[PDB]
RNA sequence: UUGGCACCUCGAUGUCGGCUCAUCGCAUCCUGGGGCUGUAGUCGGUCCCAAGGGUUGGGCUGUUCGCCCAUUAAAGCGGUACGCGAGCUGGGUUCAGAACGUCGUGAGACAGUUCGGUCCCUAUCCGUCGCGGGCGCAGGAAAUUUGAGAGGAGCUGUCCUUAGUACGAGAGGACCGGGAUGGACGCACCGCUGGUGUACCAGUUGUUCUGCCAAGGGCAUCGCUGGGUAGCUAUGUGCGGACGGGAUAAGUGCUGAAAGCAUCUAAGCAUGAAGCCCCCCUCAAGAUGAGAUUUCCCAUUCCGCAAGGAAGUAAGAUCCCUGAAAGAUGAUCAGGUUGAUAGGUCUGAGGUGGAAGUGUGGCGACACAUGGAGCUGACAGAUACUAAUCGAUCGAGGACUUAAC
C-alpha cells in the first residue's frame, strides 16, 4: 500500500 | 518604444485623448511624470495638425479631440480653440510647444508629479 | 520541408496517387527533407491500373514542395503542392511519363533521366 | 599577424562577379592610431595599442589626454591591444587603415554580443520544453537539479540568468570589398553585436 | 542607412521598367546549364513587392501544367536580362496572397485590364 | 518552503544592512530655501530657474 | 537480478512506467591505434590500448522488457533512494461504487479481469544560475593588460580520383593520400525566406454618439478580415569541430649484456591512438602569492611633542536629470547648454494602397480625375524649439629595515 493521499 | 502606463490599449487611447483635450482647454495640468512624457509628443503632434488649418487636418484632429467646451459664454469647442488661438500663437515656433516641470512625490502613493504647460 | 507522416501526391505514371512518408534517408538523423532527397514511403492510394499497388513500401525522391527552395543567386522557387517520383532503389523512375513542373535542383544531383523526362524544368 | 578595430553600421547584400548574392556586414574601422608599443624587455610581451573614434576634449580625462600625447593624436574612445603582431612594423602614432586588408582574405571577427536580459533556460540553454496538455503542469522549466546521493547540486547546472553582453568570436569570415575612400570593410556573413558597437577584425589563424 | 545607399548605389539596376504589384510580366532569366546559357521566359502576375533598396524582391506566380509555381527574384540581380510588362492589372492591394487558391476563372475576374 | 531554523539576531541584523535608504539629492534653492531637491520645483516659493511659475 | 538476515526509518524515508535535466564506471555499440588468424581483397572472428564525442523515428501494450516496420557509424551495458513527484503526469498497482469467472451456507475473498476514481507547500540555511554594495591589494586616480587557475568545444556519413590499380580462375575488389558535398550539435545575426508585430495602413457588420448628409469617434476577442516598420525570432543565413607540436598506452623496433649465443630492457635511443598537455573560443590578480605597463594629481591647514586624528581640495568620481546598443532593481553605455541624449519640427527610407473636398457619368449602389494621393509606433539625417537648471557630496599629504643612490 503506502498510498500518498494525505488530506 | 512607447509606455503602456498600466492600461489596456483602448484605455491608453482614451486616457491620452482625455489628457490631451484637458491640456488644450485648461492650458496647465498636473499629472504624473511618465503620463506627461507620453502626453507631450501627442499634444505637439495635435498642435502641428492645428498648424495646417485645412479641412483634412481639422477632420484628423476631430478624431482625437473630445467634445468638451473650451471657452465659456462663447460656445467655443476645443477643436475651434486649436485652430483659432494655439495655432496662431505658435506660428513662428517650430516644435517644443510643451515643457514638463517636476514636482515632489505624492502623499498617497509616492507618485512623482509634474506640471505640464503649453509654451 | 517533407516530414515523417507527410502525405504527398505521386507525379508520374507509376500508378500510385497518394503516398505517405516513412523515413528521410539522410543520416541518423533529420526529420525534414526538401528537394532531391530520397525518402522511404508507403502507398496509401493508387490507381487500379498500374504496376505499383496499395501498401507497398517504396522509395521516392521529392520533386516539388511549397517550401521556398533557395538558390545561390538569391532567387527562390516554390509550388502549390508536394510531389514525388518513385524509383527502383537507384535513381531511375518507375513510370515512363512525368507530369507537372520539376525544380532545377535535381540537376545538381545525378538525376538526369527524371529531368529529361520532365515536361518543364524550372 | 595584422588587425584593425572599428564600428559596424549594419547589414546589406552585394552581388559580385556572378549572379550569386552575398550577405554583407558594413564596418567603419579607419583610421586607427598606434598609441603604445609593448616590448618584451619592459612589459613582458609584444603587443601594440590601437586607438579609434576620437572624441571631444570635454569627454576625455587628463590621464587620457596625457596618454595620447606621446602618439601626437586626440584622445580616443576605444583602446585595445593586438597580440601578437609582426614586431615592429609600426611606429608610435602611425595610422592603421583599411588598405592592409585585401578583398579576398580570411579574417577573425570578434565583439560583444547583443544583450537579451534575464532569460529562461529554454532560450538561454536550448533546453527542450515540457508538454502543454495531457494533464501536464510542466513547461518552460529547467529540470531536475540532479541525483539525491551527493545532497547538493553539481556545479555547471544550466539555469536561467542573463543572456548576452559577452565577447563572441566568429571565425574564418571573408572580406567582400574594401573601401579606402569611405573607410569601410565589407565582410561576408554575420557579425556579433548590435549596431554602432565596437568590432575588432583580426587576421585568421592560417592554416 | 544613407551609407548603405552610397555603397549600393553603384549596383542598382536602373534600366528596369516600373511595375506595380498587381500586373503580369515576363522575366528573361539567364540560367547556366553547361555550357550554353539558355534564356527561359517566366510570364506571370506579380504577387509581391517588398522594398529595401538593394534588398528589394518581387515574386512572380504562374500556373504551369496544372501546378502553380511561385518564383521570387531580387530586383537588381544581373541574372534577369530583360523585363517586359505584358499588360497592367487593376488591383486593390499590394499583396496578392488571395489568388493562389482561386483557380481558375476566379483569378481572371480579379486581374482585369487597367 | 518552511524555515528549518529560526534566524538569529546577528544574521537578521546582517541582512538589514542594505535596508537603509539614502539622503535625497537636496540642494540650496536660489530664491528662498531651505532646501530644494534637484530637478524639481521648490515647494516653498514655487520658483524654477528663476521665474515664479508655481 | 532473484534471494537470505532484520541493522535504520511505522509521533510517515511517496512507492512502477513515462516527460525534463543530467552525471559517473568501462566488463567498448561505432569512430581511433594494434597482435593472432584456417586474414588472397571487401566483409569478418578473437584478444589488447583507449570514456574524447556520439549512440533513432515509429506500430502494439500502463508497461521496463520484448516483437515488428524504416533507417543509421552504431541504435552499448550498468550506478547515482531500480538518479530525478517541496521539478511534472497518474495509465498500472493501492481506498470508498459496480460487474464477470471461481471459492465460501453467509457476511465476503481472489498477483484473476473490466469500467470510474481530490497528487498541498508564499524557500529559512547549505547548494546551483546571474547581478550589485563594501573593504583590502601601504598615496589617490583613468585606461590597457600578463596569466596561477577554470569552463566551453571534441561526433561523423556519402561521392570523385589514385584505380577498376594491388590481390584474385572468375565474380568481386583495396590499405594509404588528396578534393567536394551532407546529417546531428553549437555560436552569432536579419541582409534574404517566413512568423509575430494590441499607439501602422486599408476594407467591412450591428448598435450608440458628434443636431443632420457627408466624414468620423466608442463598444462588440485588437469586433472581424487583408497586409505590415522597428524589436524579438527559426523553420532563414554565416561560421566551428582545420592544419599541427610535446611526452605517451597497446603494439613495432635499433644497439646491446646479465647468460661469450639469443633477446624490446635490466642502462641508452626511437616510432606509435578520436586518450593526456597545448595550439581553437571564453571567464579570469579576492592568484590575501592581491602581479605588470602608460599617463595625470601633488605634497595644504589645525590639533596631537611620537604613533595618529579632524577641515578644505587637486587628478578623478558620484548625487540629480535626458535616454538605450544595456536592463527585474542595482550595474553598463551614450550624454548634460563651447550640445544632438531623448521628445518635437522638417526632409527622407519602409509599410499600407489611391485620403477629405470638388468635378464628371449613372435613377442609384458606385467608378474615374485632381494624385504613387493621404496617413504613418519605436528606422535614418538635419535642427537647441522643449527637457538634460542652479547646485551639492566623496576623494592623498604617501610606515619601517636592508644594497646602490
Amino acid at each position: 500500500a503506502a498510498a500518498a493521499a494525505a488530506a | 518604444s512607447y509606455r503602456k502606463l498600466g492600461r489596456t490599449s483602448a484605455q491608453r487611447k482614451a486616457m491620452l485623448r482625455d489628457l490631451t483635450t484637458d491640456l488644450i482647454i485648461n492650458e496647465r495640468i498636473e499629472t504624473t511624470e511618465t503620463r506627461a512624457k507620453e502626453l507631450r509628443s501627442v499634444v505637439e503632434k495635435m498642435i502641428t495638425l492645428g498648424k495646417r488649418g485645412d479641412l483634412h487636418a481639422r477632420r484628423q484632429a476631430a478624431a482625437y479631440i473630445r467634445n468638451e467646451v473650451a471657452n465659456e459664454e462663447n460656445n467655443q469647442d476645443a477643436l475651434q480653440k486649436l485652430f483659432s488661438d494655439i495655432a496662431t500663437r505658435y506660428e513662428e515656433r517650430q516644435g517644443g510647444y510643451t515643457r514638463i516641470m517636476k514636482l515632489g512625490p505624492r502623499r498617497g502613493d509616492g507618485a512623482p508629479m509634474a506640471i505640464i504647460e503649453l509654451v | 520541408m517533407i516530414q515523417q507522416e507527410t502525405r504527398l501526391k505521386v507525379a508520374d505514371n507509376s500508378g500510385a496517387r497518394e503516398v505517405l512518408t516513412i523515413k528521410v534517408l539522410g543520416g541518423s538523423g533529420r526529420k525534414t527533407a526538401n528537394i532531391g532527397d530520397v525518402i522511404v514511403c508507403t502507398v496509401k492510394q493508387a490507381t487500379p491500373g498500374g504496376v505499383v499497388k496499395k501498401g507497398e513500401v517504396v522509395k521516392a525522391v521529392i520533386v516539388r514542395t511549397k517550401s521556398g527552395a533557395r538558390r545561390s543567386d538569391g532567387s527562390y522557387i516554390s509550388f502549390d503542392e508536394n510531389a514525388c517520383v518513385i524509383i527502383r532503389d537507384d535513381k531511375s523512375p518507375r513510370g515512363t511519363r512525368i507530369f507537372g513542373p520539376v525544380a532545377r535542383e535535381l540537376r545538381e544531383n545525378n538525376f538526369m533521366k527524371i529531368v529529361s523526362l520532365a515536361p518543364e524544368v524550372i | 599577424t595584422k588587425g584593425i578595430l572599428g564600428r559596424k553600421i549594419g547589414m546589406t547584400q552585394v552581388f559580385a562577379e556572378n549572379g550569386d548574392l552575398i550577405p554583407v556586414t558594413v564596418i567603419e574601422a579607419a583610421p586607427n592610431v598606434v598609441l603604445q608599443k609593448k616590448t618584451a624587455e619592459n612589459d613582458g610581451y609584444e603587443a601594440i595599442q590601437l586607438g579609434f573614434d576620437d572624441k571631444r576634449e570635454k569627454l576625455s580625462n587628463k590621464p587620457e589626454k596625457g596618454h595620447v600625447a606621446k602618439a601626437e593624436t586626440a584622445p580616443k574612445r576605444f583602446v585595445k591591444e593586438l597580440r601578437g603582431v609582426e614586431m615592429d612594423a609600426y611606429e608610435v602614432g602611425q595610422e592603421v587603415k583599411v588598405e592592409i586588408f585585401s578583398a579576398g582574405e580570411i579574417v577573425d571577427v570578434t565583439g560583444v554580443s547583443k544583450g537579451k536580459g534575464f532569460q529562461g533556460a529554454i532560450k538561454r540553454h536550448g533546453q527542450s520544453r515540457g508538454p502543454m496538455s495531457h494533464g501536464s503542469r510542466y513547461h518552460r522549466r529547467p529540470g531536475s537539479m540532479g541525483p539525491v546521493d551527493p545532497n547538493r547540486v553539481f556545479k555547471g547546472k544550466l539555469l536561467p540568468g542573463r543572456m548576452g553582453g559577452e565577447q563572441i568570436t566568429v571565425q574564418n569570415l571573408e572580406i567582400v570589398k574594401v573601401d579606402a575612400e569611405r573607410n569601410l570593410l565589407l565582410i561576408k556573413g554575420n557579425v556579433p553585436g548590435a549596431k554602432k558597437s565596437l568590432i575588432t577584425v583580426k587576421s585568421a589563424v592560417k592554416s | 542607412q544613407k551609407l548603405i545607399e552610397d555603397i549600393t548605389k553603384e549596383q542598382l539596376r536602373t534600366d528596369l521598367p516600373a511595375f506595380r504589384p498587381g500586373d503580369t510580366l515576363r522575366v528573361h532569366v539567364k540560367v547556366v546549364e553547361g555550357n550554353r546559357e539558355r534564356i527561359q521566359i517566366f510570364e506571370g502576375v506579380v504577387i509581391k513587392r517588398r522594398g529595401g533598396g538593394i534588398s528589394e524582391t518581387f515574386t512572380v506566380r504562374k500556373i504551369s501544367y496544372g501546378v502553380g509555381v511561385e518564383r521570387t527574384f531580387p530586383v537588381h540581380t544581373p541574372k534577369i536580362a530583360k523585363i517586359e510588362v505584358v499588360r497592367y492589372g487593376k488591383v486593390r492591394r499590394a499583396k496578392l496572397y488571395y489568388l493562389r487558391e482561386l483557380r481558375g476563372k476566379a483569378a481572371r475576374i480579379k486581374e482585369i485590364r487597367r | 518552503a518552511v524555515p528549518f531554523r529560526r534566524t538569529s539576531k546577528m544574521k537578521k541584523r546582517l541582512r538589514r544592512t542594505h535596508f537603509k535608504l539614502n539622503v535625497p539629492g537636496m540642494t540650496e534653492c536660489p530664491s528662498c530655501g531651505e532646501m530644494k531637491l534637484s530637478h524639481r520645483v521648490c515647494k516653498a516659493c514655487g520658483s524654477y530657474n528663476g521665474k515664479d511659475i508655481n
